[PDB]
């Protein structure tokens, strides 16, 4: 009762269906978002499940259209599918607008999409939470956007499992800064709580992949954070947790 | 540790055994000590064969084949 | 039996489903106060603030449909985005095929009609979201229609929602008792929005922060809102009257 | 919508097949036997209440072509479905291939309407059987096909479908042979008539009789004659 | 059954249940093993017969001169990867002249499952392919999960018994990673992969089949007296 | 269940509708068919039920093209479908090629056929809710491989096969020709394994008024045996009877 689909509604003002699918990005790979000043800094965890996998090869960090970095946890094909469905979004904007789409726009443009399978029954939930952000002309901005399609501006933002360590830890970089920190400053922020956020998958071991788009970095665009610069974070955030 | 109770071949490596089970538990390993010594009586041999350990793996799973295939 | 599963009728006359949708609102737990003014209709509303880590000039239940009707938003913010999306759609549309901005009145009945077949499809849940529309009109002056889950809307001198609504139900209630007339006569729209601010603390028994509130004002033939600088000169205004 | 009103069953079968068997029996009862120059479809006529009015009420066997007859057997509505339809296929072969259909052809299209709502979702089978005949130009042989309700088809010298078909099929064991059968238009209708006679019974009123010989003939016998070859048979 | 004849309906365990059923699809069904070097990737199948009058069935399909997949699951629910995944390949070449990238044939196929899940009365395809292929960032060897999930291995294994030759893989890992340019070992070392992928199925030469893909190397499929000169 | 969906993954992994569609094969009146490089033989049983059935125009021996021949055994319904898109694919490869048609190729587009279960998977149109309940001996010659047979499944799947024995009586039909298949029988003693298979599957007395023989041959084409032929071949295997 109640969770036969998503057109039962409950007299408790809730579905339930719905708050099951948010269990299924509680067991995700742990990601994280951390709005910068100048921009914002995701990261994630890879894990390696095996060494028979090939490292910095299999992306959860799809790009939209230059400036929008997308990286999230849960179900990782219906994340890739949100995903598909946001380029073609993209694309229709600066078809139409002659400009890339902002980051409040292309939020509200997926928050429609998300909070469309919660009232049909012909088409299934989503199980994925997204954190997406970037650069444009009104600031940086980073989302966080639940499989309810619900989003809300952040000063830091987390999800997956490992969330717990993470979240905990952006209370104290607010508290660092409530002014925020560089765009530098925070690819050792960004790798460092991945590494405390190991704690809560330290069954396994990880790869870090990070990324970042930033107005003083890489001027508003979303590129890769690659070589030794991705390297000199990890020997950063290897020794906080040692 | 069932091994320790009952006499068995020197030619047996618990690692070859280990490649050929996958996804077991303890009490089929269980079935696979005591599963090796049935195929040893019925050969007639006071000892219990090296390949009795390997072939208790497959006699006994916990079923007997992997289950009808028709287009798989 | 399904009749609290799709949205078919019950042998006691009402839709289950639909009554469902008025049992979200409240579980948010956003309240508004909306009052008629002499040459503005005010609201005022919550801001939950719940974390150091949600911004709070982000988080919006105030939409601005056209460029005079503002639309404060009571349940889910799921269902607030799709509502506020579609509201816009349609005023942009009454504008563009009718040569005129849509007056508050009629938009309060075309989202009460597409509510209603919402309620009438049973693979389209309905939305489960409250909406309060205020503007200043000059065909209908300052103005509230409150619309529902239901289709229902009916014309307001003031308006409450949320969970304790019914407790500034009472407040606004002998105010009206004590004017004799449907509206507050008060010239300067600040002021108006002071007094929408004493009857909430009335009934809620809680003091307010600048981030605890979200203001919208419509004026003559403008909707805005206040930024957080703004709201707190009003909260210290209380003090001084 | 597609949402099957068919749907395959644990015993591979599909549940409508076997439901529109049932509806094929509980229907009215055909009886065909072919010489070697008529066919003859004799057919089980409702029309017990009285104050009915025989004549204007709608037959059990309906001409599609000016020699091939089609009789039927389970609903009675979704029959004349069929009979409208089989109208067109009549005029497409003659459309497109011309002249009239051949026995043959019609036999495979009522069963393409039937294997149609066998495999698609959103539609069911029809409960209907029927006993198709006649010539096809320029031939003098008789054609004697069946379908059944599932989109499957038969040839025969002599069938019977209906309710206690079994009765006058065991009756047609011990009269009729495949070998040799009835050299006279005559003695193929009074077997007909005969067989009837046993379930049916219930004189020429509720016993009916067309006969269609080759080449473009379709000839109907009305209730005067059936009822003289019924005496006949009686006193024998 | 509760939430098991829906493929609509979570799941208070945050899954589909579905996606796990089609899993055991891979269990029922053959075995193949794929092993990769940078210059070369490697499929080797164990193609299966019905009984001794049968033959054996094909589990390798070209998909072009430089890309070919392998069943492991259902093979009705192959046929519709396959041509899907055949189109967008002569797509590439056609519209692109490109020739089709391993890595984002495999991301268009993950969603192309993954809105038949999200419908009602679709399911997610049972089939795990291993795709191989050698274009423009070298070779690659991707894991195709019946949800849509692809992962990049160097060397990996679904079937029954599939975990035994996965155990062997990384054993020789980097072995037969820094063999590169002969195309003849990498085969043997697939041989033995899937030889801990027996149950005395044995293998001869009418079983097994194998394809390679390299550097310099066509994506071609040897069998007959081609799979001989391996074992 | 996993029966009221015409696409669901059942809790072992795999169609259970399916199932139910190899054992509505069981439910078919036999077809048996022996491959040799001579010519392929397919015989069926037609099934007479009374001496009132014309059982000599029916038959369960079907023409697809010159080239390439068919037997079908199981629910008969659905092999209509089958066989008239069989029909349709062989002529249009003629169309497109001016060429004759693999036998493999032939089968293979007759199973994209018998995938169509589903009313709402993948992009291409469903035409069915579920899925067929008919399995086929597509017999053919083609000129790059030969003489050929082919078995093909209503789940979307196909064998080539050098005998297979499809219907109700297939696993009593199967043993024997385990023992029974050599490389080094001709077109003629072929033609007699047939009826010694179905005799015992056969319910009734084996004879020419309810048992159907076919060739396909390379330079006859298809040619359906009349009942004159089919009568003295059974006479024969019964003096191959009366040398046990």
């Amino acid at each position: 009762g109640y969770d036969l689909s998503n057109s039962v509604f409950s007299p408790d003002g809730r579905n339930f269906q719905v708050e099951y699918a948010v269990k299924a990005v509680e067991n995700g790979t742990t990601s994280i978002g951390i709005k910068c000043n100048d921009g914002v800094v995701f990261a994630v965890e890879k894990l390696i499940t095996s060494k028979l996998l090939v490292p910095q090869k299999n992306v959860k960090i799809q790009v939209v259209d230059r400036h929008i970095g997308c990286v999230y946890s849960g179900l990782i094909p219906d994340g890739r599918h949100l995903v598909n469905r946001g380029r073609e979004e993209a694309a229709s904007f600066k078809k139409l607008y002659k400009t890339p789409i902002p980051i409040p726009a292309f939020a509200d443009r997926l928050g429609q999409y998300v909070q469309a399978h919660t009232l049909y029954n012909s088409v299934r939930p989503f199980g994925v939470s997204t954190i997406f952000g970037g650069v444009d002309k009104n600031g940086a901005h980073l989302y966080m956007l639940e499989p309810s399609g619900s989003y809300w501006g952040y000063k830091g933002a987390a999800t997956g499992k490992g969330r717990q360590s993470a979240k905990a830890e952006l209370e104290k970089l607010v508290d660092h800064h409530p002014e925020g920190l560089s765009a530098r400053e925070a690819v050792k922020q960004a790798a460092k709580i991945i590494y405390l956020a190991h704690e809560d998958n330290k069954e396994k071991d990880f790869e870090l992949e990070i990324s970042w788009c930033s107005l003083s970095e890489t001027n508003g665009l979303h590129k890769f954070v690659k070589g030794d610069l991705l390297q000199e974070a990890i020997d950063f955030a290897q020794k906080e947790i040692n | 540790i069932h091994s320790r109770k009952m006499t068995t071949d020197d030619d047996i490596n618990w690692q070859e055994l280990a490649r050929s089970t996958d996804e077991f538990n303890g009490a089929q390993l269980k079935a696979v000590t005591v599963e090796a010594g049935m195929i040893a009586l019925r050969n007639g041999q006071s000892s219990v064969k090296h390949e009795d350990f390997v072939e208790g793996i497959s006699e006994v799973q916990a079923r007997k084949s992997k289950s009808v295939s028709f287009y798989a | 039996g399904y009749d609290r599963h799709i949205t078919i009728f019950s042998p006691e006359g009402r839709l289950y489903q639909v009554e469902y949708a008025f049992k979200a609102t409240n579980q948010t737990n956003i309240n508004s106060l909306a009052v008629r003014g002499k040459d503005c209709t005010v609201v005022i509303s919550q801001k939950k603030v719940p974390d150091k880590l949600l911004d709070p000039t982000t988080v919006s239940y105030i939409f601005c449909i056209s460029r005079t009707i503002g639309m404060v938003v009571n349940g889910p913010i799921p269902d607030a985005r799709n509502a506020a999306l579609r509201a816009k759609a349609e005023a942009a549309e009454f504008r563009y095929k009718y040569g005129y901005d849509m007056p508050c009145d009629v938009l309060a009945k075309r989202m009460a009609n597409l509510s209603q077949i919402y309620t009438q499809r049973a693979y389209m849940r309905p939305l489960g979201v409250i909406l309060t529309f205020v503007s200043v009109d000059e065909e209908l002056g300052p103005s509230i229609y409150k619309t529902d889950p239901a289709g229902y809307y009916v014309g307001y001198k003031a308006t409450a929602t949320g969970p304790k609504q019914q407790e500034i139900t009472t407040n606004l209630e002998n105010h009206f008792k004590k004017s004799k007339i449907d509206h507050i006569n008060e010239e300067s729209w600040e002021k108006v929005v002071e007094f929408a601010i004493t009857h909430m603390i009335d009934a809620l028994g809680t003091e307010f922060s600048k981030n605890d509130l979200e203001v919208g004002v419509a004026t003559k033939d403008k909707f805005f809102t206040l930024s957080a600088e703004n709201i707190e000169e009003r909260l210290v205004a209380i003090a001084e009257q | 919508y597609d949402r099957a009103l068919s749907i395959f069953s644990p015993d591979g079968h599909i549940f409508q097949v076997e439901y529109a068997l049932e509806a094929v029996k509980r229907g009215t009862c055909a009886v065909g036997v072919k010489g070697k120059n008529c066919v003859v479809l004799g057919c089980e006529r409702r029309s017990t209440l009285k104050l009915q009015d025989t004549r204007i009420t709608p037959s059990k066997v309906s001409k599609i072509d000016s020699h091939v007859v089609l009789s039927f057997s389970g609903l009675n509505a979704d029959s004349r479905i069929l009979i409208e339809k089989a109208r067109v296929e009549a005029q497409s072969h003659r459309l497109t291939l011309e002249d009239p259909v051949t026995v043959e052809y019609l036999t495979r299209y009522v069963a393409g309407v039937q294997q149609r709502y066998t495999q698609s979702g959103g539609v069911r089978p029809f409960g209907v059987s029927t006993l198709i005949a006649g010539f096809d130009p320029r031939d003098d042989e008789p054609k004697l096909y069946q379908t059944e309700p599932s989109g499957i088809y038969s040839s025969w010298s002599a069938q019977t479908i209906g309710r206690n078909s079994k009765t006058v099929r065991e009756f047609l064991e011990k009269n009729y042979d495949r070998k040799e059968p009835p050299a006279t238009v005559e003695e193929c209708v009074k077997l007909t008539v005969r067989s009837l006679l046993e379930v049916v019974q219930t004189g020429a009123k509720n016993i009916e009789i067309t006969v269609v010989k080759p080449d473009s003939d379709i000839v109907a016998l009305s209730s005067e004659e059936i009822n003289q070859y019924v005496t006949q048979i009686e006193q024998e | 059954n509760n939430y098991d004849g829906d493929t609509v309906t979570f799941s208070p365990t945050g899954r589909l249940f579905q996606v796990e059923y089609a899993l055991e699809a891979i269990k029922q069904g053959s075995v193949t093993v794929g092993l990769r070097s940078n210059t070369h990737a490697v499929l080797v199948a164990l193609k299966r017969n019905a009984d001794e009058l049968s033959s054996y069935q094909k589990k390798i399909i070209k998909c072009d001169e430089h890309m070919g997949l392998s069943l492991a699951g259902l093979a009705p629910d192959a046929r519709v990867l396959s041509n899907y995944l055949r189109q967008q390949c002569n797509y590439s070449s056609l519209v692109f002249n490109r020739k089709l990238a391993v890595e984002r044939a495999g991301h268009l196929l993950c969603d192309k499952a993954q809105k038949n899940t999200q419908s009602y009365g679709g399911r997610p395809y049972g089939v795990g392919l291993l795709i191989i292929g050698y274009d423009k960032s070298g070779a690659h060897l991707l894991e195709f999960q019946p949800s849509g999930n692809v992962t990049e291995l160097y060397g990996t294994a679904i079937g029954a018994r599939s975990q035994g030759a996965k155990t062997y893989l990384e054993r020789t890992l980097d072995t037969f990673i820094k063999i590169d340019g002969n195309p003849d070992e990498l085969i043997k070392a697939g041989v033995e992969a899937i030889s801990q992928s027996l149950r005395d199925e044995s293998l001869t030469v009418d079983n097994l089949s194998i394809a390679i893909v390299g550097k310099d190397t066509p994506f071609t499929i040897y069998d007959g007296e081609a799979v001989a000169k391996y074992i | 269940e996993y029966d009221r969906g015409v696409s669901t993954f059942s809790p072992e992994g795999r169609l259970f509708q399916v199932e139910y569609s190899l054992e509505a094969i069981k439910l078919g009146s036999t077809a048996i068919g022996i491959a040799t490089k001579e010519g392929v033989v397919l015989g069926v049983e037609k099934r007479a039920t009374s001496p009132l059935l014309e059982s000599d125009s029916i038959e369960k021996i079907v023409e697809i093209d010159r080239h390439i021949g068919c037997a079908m055994s199981g629910l008969t319904a659905d092999a209509r479908s089958m066989i008239e898109h069989a029909r349709t694919a062989a002529v249009t490869h003629n169309l497109y090629y001016d060429e004759d048609i693999n036998v493999e190729s032939l089968t293979q587009s007759v199973c994209d056929l018998a995938l169509r279960f589903g009313e709402g998977a993948s992009g291409e149109e469903r035409l069915m809710s579920r899925p067929f309940g008919v399995a086929l001996l597509i017999a053919g010659h083609d000129a790059d491989d030969g003489y050929q047979l082919f078995h093909a499944e209503p789940s979307g799947t196909f064998y080539r096969y050098n005998a297979k024995a499809i219907g109700s009586g297939s696993e009593g039909a199967q043993a024997e020709l385990l023992n029974e298949w050599h490389s080094s029988l001709t077109l003629k003693e072929a033609e007699l394994l047939v009826l010694k298979i179905l005799k015992q599957v056969m319910e009734e007395k084996l004879d020419e008024n309810n048992a159907q023989l076919s060739c396909i041959t390379k330079q006859d084409g298809f040619k359906i045996y009349d009942n004159e032929k089919t009568a003295e071949l059974i006479k024969e295997l019964k003096e191959k009877e009366a040398a046990e």
